[PDB]
RNA sequence: AGCCAGGAUGUUGGCUUAGAAGCAGCCAUCAUUUAAAGAAAGCGUAAUAGCUCACUGGUCGAGUCGGCCUGCGCGGAAGA
C-alpha cells in the first residue's frame, strides 16, 4: 500500500541510515515463507537490532528515489525483491557475511550482500584492520 | 522429513499428551505409535506444568522416528487454572479474562519465553500481552 | 441451467458473458450458478 | 479328497459352504466355530470387499486358520498379487503366496507353485483333470522363486532353530516347510494364497491339497472345551477322538417333507449310533436318536453312525437349535457358543389380510427358530410384531419367507415408537 | 446424522474408523444400518440404545391421536 | 487489442507472405495461411510483424489483436507446432492409434475409431493417453475437445477421456 | 492486469477451558514476526490442505481504477 508520497517517505526514512552509515545488507526474496521472513528478521535483530522489517522493497523506484542521496554509484539495487537488514556493528561485519553463508541453507536468496561504496571498497573482506 | 500424515494442532490434557482415541476424528488417521507417545511427553513437561496440554509439534519421521520440540502452553491458556479464571476469550469484553496480574504475567512471559523465542524478550512480553488481550481481557499490570 | 429473468453473480467464480447478445452466468466454482438470460 | 492325481489317501474333508452377506451373519458366526480351517475366497479383480473384511472379523472371532483362494483370474482386471496386497493391507494380514498366477484374464493357464516351482496346467472347467505338471515356466520363474523366498521367510520364523537353519543358507524340505508353517497356520498365523478361477477350473485342484497339507485336522487343531451350568476353564475337553461320550454340537435346523426334521450338527466328541439317548443339555430335555443322514453326494445317506468331527444331520428328536450343544446324558452341557448377531434393523409387520396376523406371528415363530440372527417382537401398542433382523435383506428374506414358506403376503412398516408423555 | 437428529457428543479414533457417540432419537433410527451400509459402502456399523426421552416439535403425536375417532 | 500493439517478430526460418490481408507463414513445421479481418493492416518490418487497426473499422484494434494472436500462433506452429495431451480415465478405456486413426476401446458396445485430420500426428505413449501434435492451435485444441467429448471425463471417478492437464471436477455418487 | 513468494511464535487466539483448531460452537488478538497471519467470506471444516480475506514482494512498464448522472439500445417478450 505504498502511495507515491508515502513511498518516497518510507524509502527516505530507511535510506538515510544506510546513506550516512556503514556497509549493510539486503536480500533477493521473491519466494519465501512467513516463517522464513519472520525467523530471519528475528535473527537479524538479535545480531544487530529489531529495527529491520523483513518486508521487501525492490520496486522500480524505491531505491532509485531513496538511495541517490549519497554514494550514488551504489544504486545498482533496482533489481528484484529486496527486504534488507542493517549491520551497526562495523561495516561488513559478521552479519554482513552470515547472510551469504546462509544463502543456500534455510533461505532462498540474499542479493549477494553487495555492500556499499562508502569508502569505495573492492572485492575483498572489508576488515583490513589489525587487532 | 515426513509429509502430512498426523497433522493435528491439538494437545489434550497432558497427564498423557494427546491420547489416541481421546482427541477426535482427525487424529485417528495418524500412524504415530504409543510406545514413545507419552514416554518423553508425560515426564519432560515439568518445565511448565503437568496435566495441561503441551503446545507441541506434530513432527515425526517416516522412519518411525518421532522428533519435535514442544513449545509451551500460553500463560493465558494456563490462565484457566494458573491465572485464576477458567474463562477467557469470547466474552473478555463481556466478562473478565480473570484476575490476571502482569506481575505474574510478565514473570511468566519472561520465564516461559523458552518455547516462543524472539529477538527481544520484550517482544515475547508484548506477544503474551496480545495473546491475553486477544480474549479482550489480559493481566492488567 | 437456469434461465432466470435475473442473472447475477453468486460467486467470486461467477462471470458474466454475452455470447451472442445473451447474458449468461458462469461460475467457475458452482455449476449451479450457470444461468442463461436476462 | 486325496489330491490332484498327486494324492495321498482319500480324506473325508467335511465342507460347509458359506454365504457372503453379513445380514445372515450368524451363519458365519456358528460356522466359523464349527469350522477347523478357512478358505478366504477372493475376487482376483475385486479383491477384498465389505464382506471379505466382515467375514474376516467373523473368522478372527474364532481365530480360524485361513488360507485364501483368489478366484476369477480370467476376468479382466484380476491379479492375484494385487488382491494379496489388498488382504495384507485392508485386513492387516501376512499373505504368503504359496502359489503364483500364470496369466491374467486372457493368458491365465496355470499356477506357479513356489515350492514345486512347477505349474500343473490342467484343462478347463470340465477337463481341468489334466494333471500334466509343468516345471518352472521361466516366464513366471523369473520371480516365482523370489515369491518362494517370501514363503520361506514365513516358515523360518516358525521355529527358533528353523530361522537359524534358514540363515545357514540351507533350504527347507517339502515337510519342514509345511509343518513349520502349518504348525502355527493351524493356529491362524499367515494366509497362504493360491490363485484360480473355479469357473475356468485351475487353482482349485491345488486348492484342495494345500487344504489337506495345512488346514488343521480336528487332530491338528486344538481341542474344544465344553461348558456346564458353571463354565469351567476346560469344563469338558471334547477332543476330536470320539472317546468322549457322544458330544456333538448342533448348528443348523433344516426341513424335509419325506424326512421331516433335518437338523444339522458337527460332532465334536463322542459317537451316537442310529438310535441312542441324549439330553438337550442346554435345554434340559431328552430323546432318542433315529435316522442320521450324513451328507455326501447326498442320496439321503441315512447313516446309522456318526463319529468324531463328522458333520451330519439328524432327524426327529425334538429341539436342538444353532449353537445348542449335542451331548450325551454325561452332558458337557454347554458349548461356549451362546451368541448370534442382534438385529441391527427392527421393523413392524402385519399381514395383507387382517386376520393373518396370527399366522404371520407363527411364521415369525418358525422363521425365528430357523436362524438365530432374526428376532421377533410383539409390542403392546396395538398388536404389531417387530421383526428385528440383522440387515434389511436379512429380515426381508423372511418377510417373503412367509410369502413362500407360509403363503402369506405381508406389508412391512416402521415400528411404532413408544411415545410417552409427561 | 445432523440431518437426522443426532446431537454430536464426541467422536474419536477408534481403530480404523472412529467410534462416534451421539444420543440420537430412536425415531430417527429405523433403517439407519441400511442407510449406513449405502453411505459407507457397507463398511460401517452403529450401535443404538434407548437411553432417555426428549422432545422435538412434532405434532405427529397429535396426529396419531385421531385413532378409532378423532 | 493491447496485444495488437506488439509486433510478431518472425523467427529464423519462417517464410512470411503478406498477400493483401491474407497471409501465409512458413516455418520449420509448415505453412499456415490466415484471412485477416478487413480491419487489419499488417507488415513485416524487418523480421517483425506489426498490426494496426484499419481505418473505417471501429473494431479494428481488437481485430488487429486477433490477427496478432492468430499470426503469433501460426509462427509458433510452423516453427514448433502445438502439442495437446489427453488421458483415458476408466477401466478398459484404451485409445491406441493406427497411423491417423485411434482405435478406442472405450467400452460402449463398439470400437470408436477417430480418423485424424491432415496435419495432426497422434501418439500414444501408453494404451490410454494421447499426444496430438499439429501446426494450428485452434484446430488441435478443437481435436482434443472433439476426442474428449466421445467418452468425456466424469464427475465421480473421473472416467472418460480427459486432457492430460485436464482438471476434472468430480463429486460423490451420492451419500447413498 | 499478467507472471515469481509469502497470508506468524500464544495461533486448536483461552477463543462456550470437544475445536468449531487462521475461515459455524463464541468474542477479540499482529502481540518480535510482517508483505503477510485474517487470527475469517469457499473449499477441512474437525482439522489440514491449496487456493481462499489481503497484503506486500518481484516482473515489465501505460494508463488505470472505480462509481454518479446520463443517451440510445438489449433482454424480459408464448396461441392458436
Ligand atoms: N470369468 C470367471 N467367471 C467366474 C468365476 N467364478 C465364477 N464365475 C462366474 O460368476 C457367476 C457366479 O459364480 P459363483 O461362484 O457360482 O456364484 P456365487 O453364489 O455368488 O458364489 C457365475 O456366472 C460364474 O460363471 C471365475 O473364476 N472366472
Amino acid at each position: 500500500m505504498a502511495l507515491n508520497l508515502q513511498d518516497k517517505q518510507a524509502i527516505v526514512a530507511e535510506v538515510s541510515e544506510v546513506a550516512k552509515g556503514a556497509l549493510s545488507a539486503v536480500v533477493a526474496d521473491s519466494r519465501g515463507v512467513t516463517v522464513d521472513k519472520m525467523t530471519e528478521l528475528r535473527k537479524a535483530g538479535r545480531e544487530a537490532g529489531v529495527y529491520m522489517r523483513v518486508v521487501r522493497n525492490t520496486l522500480l523506484r524505491r531505491a532509485v528515489e531513496g538511495t541517490p542521496f549519497e554514494c550514488l554509484k551504489d544504486a545498482f539495487v533496482g533489481p528484484t525483491l529486496i527486504a534488507y537488514s542493517m549491520e551497526h556493528p562495523g561495516a561488513a561485519a559478521r552479519l554482513f557475511k552470515e547472510f551469504a553463508k546462509a544463502n543456500a541453507k534455510f533461505e532462498v536468496k540474499a542479493a549477494a550482500f553487495e555492500g556499499e561504496l562508502i569508502p569505495a571498497s573492492q572485492i575483498d573482506r572489508l576488515a583490513t584492520l589489525p587487532t | 522429513a515426513k509429509k502430512v500424515q498426523a497433522y493435528v494442532k491439538l494437545q489434550v490434557a497432558a497427564g498423557m499428551a494427546n491420547p489416541s482415541p481421546p482427541v477426535g476424528p482427525a487424529l485417528g488417521q495418524q500412524g504415530v505409535n504409543i510406545m514413545e507417545f507419552c514416554k518423553a511427553f508425560n515426564a519432560k513437561t515439568d518445565s511448565i506444568e503437568k496435566g495441561l496440554p503441551i503446545p507441541v509439534v506434530i513432527t515425526v519421521y517416516a522412519d518411525r522416528s518421532f522428533t519435535f520440540v514442544t513449545k509451551t502452553p500460553p500463560a493465558a491458556v494456563l490462565l484457566k487454572k494458573a491465572a485464576g479464571i477458567k474463562s477467557g476469550s469470547g466474552k473478555p469484553n463481556k466478562d473478565k479474562v480473570g484476575k490476571i496480574s502482569r506481575a505474574q504475567l510478565q514473570e511468566i512471559a519472561q520465564t516461559k519465553a523458552a518455547d516462543m523465542t524472539g529477538a527481544d524478550i520484550e517482544a515475547m512480553t508484548r506477544s503474551i500481552e496480545g495473546t491475553a488481550r486477544s480474549m479482550g481481557l489480559v493481566v492488567e499490570d | 441451467m437456469k434461465v432466470r429473468a435475473s442473472v447475477k453473480k453468486l460467486c467470486r467464480n461467477c462471470k458474466i458473458v454475452k455470447r451472442d447478445g445473451v447474458i449468461r452466468v458462469i461460475c467457475s466454482a458452482e455449476p449451479k450458478h450457470k444461468q442463461r438470460q436476462g | 479328497w486325496s489330491g490332484m492325481a498327486k494324492q495321498y489317501e482319500p480324506h473325508r474333508i467335511n465342507i460347509i459352504d458359506t454365504p457372503g452377506h453379513v445380514d445372515f451373519t450368524i451363519e458365519v458366526e456358528r460356522s466359523m466355530r464349527v469350522l477347523d480351517g478357512a478358505v478366504m475366497v477372493y475376487c482376483a479383480v475385486g479383491g477384498v470387499q465389505p464382506q471379505s473384511e466382515t467375514v474376516w472379523r467373523q473368522a478372527n472371532k474364532y481365530k480360524v486358520p485361513r488360507i485364501a483362494f483368489v478366484n476369477k483370474m480370467d476376468r479382466m482386471g484380476a491379479n492375484f498379487l494385487k488382491v494379496v496386497n489388498q488382504i495384507k493391507t485392508r485386513l492387516g494380514a501376512n499373505p504368503v503366496p504359496l502359489q503364483l498366477a500364470i496369466g491374467a484374464e486372457e493368458h491365465f493357464t496355470g499356477v506357479v507353485d513356489l515350492v514345486k516351482m512347477k505349474a500343473i496346467n490342467w484343462n478347463d472347467a470340465d477337463q481341468g483333470v489334466t494333471f500334466e505338471y509343468e516345471d518352472i515356466p521361466a516366464d513366471m520363474v523369473e520371480l516365482a522363486n523370489e515369491w518362494h523366498q517370501n514363503l520361506i521367510e514365513s516358515a523360518a520364523e516358525a521355529s527358533e532353530e528353523l530361522m537359524e537353519k534358514y540363515l545357514g543358507g540351507e533350504e527347507l524340505t517339502e515337510a519342514e516347510i509345511k509343518g513349520a508353517l502349518r504348525q502355527r497356520v493351524l493356529n491362524n498365523e499367515i494366509i497362504l494364497v493360491t490363485c484360480g478361477s473355479a469357473f475356468k477350473n485351475k487353482g482349485v485342484q491345488a486348492m484342495l491339497d494345500a487344504v489337506i497339507d495345512y488346514l488343521p485336522s480336528p487332530v491338528d487343531v486344538p481341542a474344544i472345551n465344553g461348558i456346564l451350568d458353571d463354565g469351567k476353564d476346560t469344563p469338558a475337553e471334547r477332543h476330536a477322538s470320539d472317546d468322549e461320550p457322544f458330544s456333538a454340537l448342533a448348528f443348523k435346523i433344516a426341513t424335509d417333507p419325506f424326512v421331516g426334521n433335518l437338523t444339522f450338527f458337527r460332532v465334536y466328541s463322542g459317537v451316537v449310533n442310529s438310535g441312542d439317548t441324549v439330553l438337550n443339555s442346554v435345554k434340559a430335555a431328552r430323546e432318542r436318536f433315529g435316522r442320521i443322514v450324513q451328507m455326501h453326494a447326498n442320496k439321503r445317506e441315512e447313516i446309522k453312525e456318526v463319529r468324531a468331527g463328522d458333520i451330519a444331520a439328524a432327524i426327529g428328536l425334538k429341539d436342538v437349535t444353532t449353537g445348542d450343544t449335542l451331548c450325551d446324558p454325561d452332558a458337557p452341557i454347554i458349548l461356549e457358543r451362546m451368541e448370534f448377531p442382534e438385529p441391527v434393523i427392527s421393523i413392524a409387520v402385519e399381514p395383507k389380510t387382517k386376520a393373518d396376523q396370527e399366522k404371520m406371528g407363527l411364521a415369525l415363530g418358525r422363521l425365528a427358530k430357523e436362524d438365530p440372527s432374526f428376532r421377533v417382537w410383539t409390542d403392546e401398542e396395538s398388536n404389531q410384531t417387530i421383526i428385528a433382523g440383522m440387515g434389511e435383506l436379512h429380515l426381508d428374506i423372511i418377510v417373503d419367507r412367509m410369502k413362500r414358506e407360509f403363503n402369506v403376503e405381508a406389508n412391512v412398516g416402521k415400528p411404532q415408537v413408544a411415545y410417552r408423555e409427561t | 446424522l445432523s440431518r437426522r437428529r443426532g446431537m454430536l457428543k464426541g467422536q474419536e479414533s477408534e481403530v480404523t474408523g472412529v467410534k462416534i457417540h451421539a444420543e440420537v432419537p430412536l425415531s430417527e433410527m429405523f433403517g439407519y444400518a441400511t442407510q449406513l451400509r449405502s453411505l459407507t459402502k457397507g463398511r460401517a456399523s452403529y450401535t443404538m440404545e434407548f437411553l432417555k426421552y426428549d422432545e422435538a416439535p412434532s405434532n405427529v403425536a397429535q396426529a396419531v391421536i385421531e385413532a378409532r375417532g378423532k | 487489442s493491447r496485444v495488437a500493439k506488439a509486433p510478431v517478430v518472425v523467427p529464423a526460418g519462417v517464410d512470411v507472405k503478406i498477400n493483401g490481408q491474407v497471409i501465409t507463414i512458413k516455418g520449420k513445421n509448415g505453412e499456415l495461411t490466415r484471412t485477416l479481418n478487413d480491419a487489419v493492416e499488417v507488415k513485416h518490418a524487418d523480421n517483425t510483424l506489426t498490426f494496426g487497426p484499419r481505418d473505417g473499422y471501429a473494431d479494428g484494434w481488437a481485430q488487429a489483436g486477433t490477427a496478432r494472436a492468430l499470426l503469433n500462433s501460426m509462427v509458433i506452429g510452423v516453427t514448433e507446432g502445438f502439442t495437446k495431451k489427453l488421458q483415458l480415465v476408466g477401466v478398459g478405456y484404451r485409445a491406441a492409434v493406427k497411423g491417423n486413426v485411434i482405435n478406442l476401446s472405450l467400452g460402449f458396445s463398439h470400437p470408436v475409431d477417430h480418423q485424424l485430420p491432415a496435419g495432426i500426428t497422434a501418439e500414444c505413449p501408453t494404451q490410454t493417453e494421447i499426444v496430438l501434435k499439429g501446426a494450428d492451435k485452434q484446430v488441435i485444441g478443437q481435436v482434443a475437445a472433439d476426442l474428449r467429448a466421445y467418452r468425456r471425463p466424469e464427475p465421480y471417478k473421473g472416467k472418460g477421456v480427459r486432457y492430460a492437464d485436464e482438471v476434472v471436477r468430480t463429486k460423490e455418487a451420492k451419500k447413498k
